[PDB]
RNA sequence: AGAGGUGAAAUUCUUAGAUUUUCUGGAGACGAACAACUGCGAAAGCAUUUGUCUAAAAUACUUCCAUUAAUCAAGAACGAAAGUUAAGGGAGUGAAGACGAUCAGAUACCGUCGUAAUCUUAACCAUAAACUAUGCCGACUAGGUGUUGGAUGAAGUGCUUCCUUCAGUACCUUAUGAGAAAUCAAAGUCUUUGGGUUCU
């Protein structure tokens, strides 16, 4: 159940906080500060997970790999769209931070 | 029993006393409240109640305040669109689906999935002749993984 | 005769009259004067207001509680 | 002094192996069987063949100097059967009486921890 | 045949008698150096006759002849098995019985794969007519006695583990802490078969012969 | 008309049940069906255990005893005795 | 509507070859043909260019694989061991 | 110097060393003894270890929903063995076949060998005395002996047995119950005939 806790933490933050998804999105809100945790499909390209995760150090966010490829992190959020990045804003009432 | 054999009558039985027990003074207000804030953070009704009474001490949350759990989260506007019997059957399809596609071998998992699947089309069925589910849901087997939102 | 029975607690769950095996009680953890409710056949972890320790380990039955304590219970 | 050898006594519902080599299992000192004891074609697993084919082997043991000597018993194979055929009483027999020491015995039949599959159809033998 | 001609037979130092009988080989002639074909014979001989004690003479060891010089073969531990009927006897319906194996190497870098067996045992207060353990409780065993088997065979070296092996001190330990998960009556290590060996060095051969 | 209550054999709670073969005949017959015999038995008759002792050291050497195991189908068993055919009372009686 | 009830795409050869070498031919065309999962982006879109050769219409990126498939069991079994160590 | 094999024999192997002893490497198969009138599964079926994935059942519950259920033509999933297709595997067994015996004959039973098959993968086939020859759900009706998995309470020594209870699973006895009888705790509660339902 490793990743079942970290699903079921991610749709609660669906539901209750505000989040961002994209490569744009996710960069404008480390340059910004306001990213709280950055969650990284296994399936990122190289580089795009260098800049991210360069851009999180830099910024003082976490980042969280995570265990599926970008279509598995795509229907954890429940879309119907790859998605291969994450910013969360903001947490609503979930324990992702810790 | 649905399906296989087994009566297995193993249940849980209310006491007589329909009442609030004489030792409560806690008040309904606070334990709706508790109620809201628990839902909110984040758990089906069934378990909302089972650490209620377990880390609350209020047994028969429709004993302390006059009517069901899921009535109370409702009118508070925050139940979920599913209910809960429903989508934890959902869960369950979607995931022995997702076994099954690795492992095609599996007949037991085919056979079990098949039953499950069964099931989910009656309760949906029941569920969509109440009023509390949209006529046209179907649950096709294609978009029920990301279908639990 | 099956009206006045008196002896039916041996009987399993829902006799003539089904009530429950289970119940709640309290309990005074020794040397730390809390007050907490707590539900005999439980299945979460528990711990004190006053000092956090552990109190009854959630089995498959009336759990196994901790080595001392006094715990009544609170049915009136 | 005393000089050990190792003999495979071999009882399979036919001809009684008698077979003496040394401790290491090579250099055989001297096999026997049932079969060149007896001419008439049966009685290879006889008592009276294995007789005979002890009191030789035992001769030929005592002129070669070995007096003390292990038994290892055998019956037929791990598919075959596993009980030892009559020749293994006689041997035994014979052995004992014909005068040299004998040490410890043990038996070594092949046991399958498998179940290959056997002679003859599910039906079995007919006879 | 009058062209072979005997040998003595070694044992190492932890054993007792030392000379546990004679070889035959044949004359060295030709390329044949007789003591080529000499080397590398395996004897299996029981304990009883090699320590001269009746108690352990359900366990047999291999000894595989390893040196030879002048005219006795000095050979070295190269298995262990215990008896046929011995085995046959440990095994009485009623009760589940447990294998185990695993492969450990020793300091010496001594490649080992052992096999131990266990029975489940019945206490006083039973009054039943059956032993059976649960299967969760054979892997928990299972598991222990794997695991045990492996870190004190593997924390010493070969010598010693066979001078270990002799008194069943892994049965005793073994049982010293399964007493708290099931009884188990009599277990032993069936069998120990030496995988691959370094190799080698007639400097420790001989320290261990002297 | 059901000679037998158990239909000759011990099958219940199951299906299929894995057969053996007769150690006799090598026929396959289900194990719960088959006969089977433990028999513990010395490799030789008394008086040849007396010459063993007497060739024999260490004046305690035990005979070492034989695990056999066979196991019979019905017809096998039947004709080497070890069943009976018995009488249609007698034939509930097992022990 | 459906144009034919079991020919599939093996309908251009008409009747010509045997009906056993038709439907052995469709078997494994039907998955010569197909799009697999381009691992590298995630999209279902990698497609067989040459005879052992598959390249996704998304990554521009291609790929060494079986001749009708773009993973055949003897390579991911040799990978699975490989991997294991 | 025989070895296999048989009720005898023969076919067959064997001075080029068979059978036998010991060791090393490979191969495919199988998973004994434990092993049970035991367990799991809808049935077919499922016994080496470990890991991962997956589901089920019972038990316990002052957890949730609140009739969502039972049985079901059509339809669907699975479906021993044999058989078919294609790759691989190919030890042992071995439909066919070839021999050697027996016999009046023997194309059989017995023996030697042996192709397909048996095994794996991917597809078909959809049948078995696929049998407890007993459709599924529900209620009621009797004692005892066990045994499997939980839960409850107490006592031999933190550990184990006994008591109660649920759910399986058999067995024994008993029927002013049934049956044509064998027998059956269901095949009973049926001329004192109707709980629901499907098939024949």
């Amino acid at each position: 159940s490793a990743g079942d806790n970290i699903n079921a933490k991610l749709q609660l933050v669906m539901k209750s906080g505000k989040y961002q998804f994209g490569r744009k999105s996710c960069l404008k809100a480390l340059r910004t500060g306001k990213g709280k945790l950055v969650i990284v499909s296994s399936n990122c390209p190289s580089i795009q997970r260098s800049v991210i995760e360069y851009y999180a150090m830099l910024s003082k966010c976490g980042v969280h790999d995570y265990h599926g490829d970008n279509n598995d992190l795509g229907t954890a959020c429940g879309k119907l769209f790859r998605i291969s990045c994450l910013v969360i804003t903001d947490v609503g009432d979930s324990d992702i931070i810790k | 029993r649905m399906y296989g054999k087994g009566k297995g009558i193993s249940s849980s039985t209310l006491p007589y006393k329909r009442k609030q027990p004489s030792w409560l003074k806690q008040k309904p207000s606070e334990i709706e409240d508790a109620i809201i804030k628990l839902a909110k953070k984040g758990q089906t009704p069934s378990q909302i109640g089972a650490t209620l009474r377990d880390n609350y001490g209020i047994p028969q949350v429709k004993s302390v305040t006059g009517n069901k759990i899921l009535r109370i989260l409702r009118a508070q506007g925050i139940a979920t669109t599913i209910p809960e019997d429903l989508y934890f059957l959902i869960k369950k399809a979607v995931s022995m689906r997702k076994h099954l596609e690795k492992n095609k071998k599996d007949k037991d998992c085919k056979f079990r999935l098949i039953l499950t699947e069964s099931k989910i089309h009656r309760i949906s069925r029941y569920y969509k002749r109440k009023k509390l589910l949209p006529s046209n849901w179907k649950y096709q087997s294609s978009t029920a993984s990301a279908l639990i939102a | 005769n099956p009206d006045p029975v008196e002896e039916s607690k041996k009987h399993k769950l829902k006799r003539l009259i089904p009530t429950p095996n289970s119940y709640f009680m309290d309990v005074k953890c020794p040397g730390c004067l809390q007050i907490t409710t707590l539900f005999s056949h439980a299945q979460n972890v528990v711990l004190c207001g006053s000092c956090n320790i552990m109190l009854c380990q959630p089995t498959g039955g009336k759990c196994k509680l901790t080595e001392g304590c006094s715990f009544r219970k609170k049915i009136e | 002094e005393l000089v050990f050898g190792v003999a495979h006594i071999f009882a399979s519902f036919n001809d009684t192996f008698i077979h003496v080599t040394d401790l290491s299992g090579r250099e055989t000192l001297v096999r026997i069987t049932g079969g060149m004891k007896v001419k008439a074609d049966r009685d290879e697993s006889s008592p009276y063949a294995a007789m005979m084919a002890a009191q030789d082997v035992a001769a030929r043991l005592k002129e070669l100097g070995v007096t003390a000597i292990h038994i290892k018993l055998r019956a037929s194979g791990g598919t075959k059967s596993k009980t030892p055929g009559p020749g293994a009483q006689s041997a035994l027999r014979a052995l004992a009486r014909s005068g040299l020491k004998i040490g410890r015995i043990e038996d070594v039949t092949p046991i399958p921890t498998d179940s290959t599959r056997k002679k003859s159809g599910r039906r079995g033998r007919r006879l | 045949f009058t062209k072979k001609e005997w040998y003595d037979l070694k044992a190492p130092k932890m054993f007792l008698v030392r000379n546990f009988g004679k070889t035959l080989v044949t004359k060295t002639i030709g390329k044949k150096l007789a003591t080529d074909s000499l080397k590398g014979r395996i004897y299996e001989v029981n304990l009883a006759d090699l320590n001269n004690d009746e108690d352990q003479a359900h366990k047999k060891i291999k000894l595989s002849c390893d040196h030879i010089i002048n005219r006795d073969c000095y050979t070295d531990f190269c298995g262990l098995s215990i008896t046929r009927d011995k085995l046959c006897s440990l095994i009485r319906k009623g009760y589940t019985l447990i294998e185990g194996h695993t492969d450990v190497k020793t300091l010496d870098n001594y490649h080992l794969r052992m096999f131990c067996i266990a029975f489940t045992k019945k206490r006083q207060n039973q009054t039943k007519s059956t032993c059976y353990a649960q299967t969760s409780q054979i892997k928990k065993i299972r598991k222990k006695m794997v695991d045990i088997m492996t870190a004190e065979a593997s924390k010493v070296l070969l010598k010693d583990l066979v001078k270990k092996f002799i008194p069943e001190s892994i049965g005793k330990e073994i049982e010293k802490q399964c007493k708290k998960i099931y009884p188990l009556q009599n277990v032993l290590i069936r069998k120990v078969k030496i995988l691959k060996r370094p190799k080698l060095d007639i400097s420790k051969l001989m320290e261990l012969h002297t | 008309p059901k000679k037998r209550r158990n239909g000759g054999r011990s099958k219940h709670n199951r299906g299929h049940v894995n057969p053996l073969r007769c150690s006799n005949c090598g026929r396959c017959v289900p194990k719960d069906k088959a006969i089977k015999r433990f028999n513990i038995r010395n490799i030789v008759d008394t008086s040849a255990q007396r010459d063993i002792k007497e060739a024999s050291v260490y004046s305690t050497f035990q005979l070492p005893k034989l695990y056999i195991k066979q196991c019979y189908c019905v017809s096998c068993a039947i004709h080497s005795r070890f069943v009976r055919v018995r009488s249609r009372e007698q034939r509930r009686v097992r022990k | 509507s459906r144009r034919t009830k079991k020919v599939g795409l093996t309908g251009k050869y008409g009747t010509r070859y045997g009906s056993s070498l038709r439907k052995q031919i469709k078997k494994i065309e039907l998955m010569q043909h197909a799009k697999y999962l381009c691992t590298f982006c995630g999209k279902t879109a990698t497609k067989r260019t040459c005879v052992g050769i598959w390249k996704c219409k998304k990554c521009k990126r291609k790929v060494c694989g079986g001749a009708w498939s773009l993973t055949t069991p003897a390579a991911v079994a040799a990978k699975s061991t490989i991997i294991r160590l």
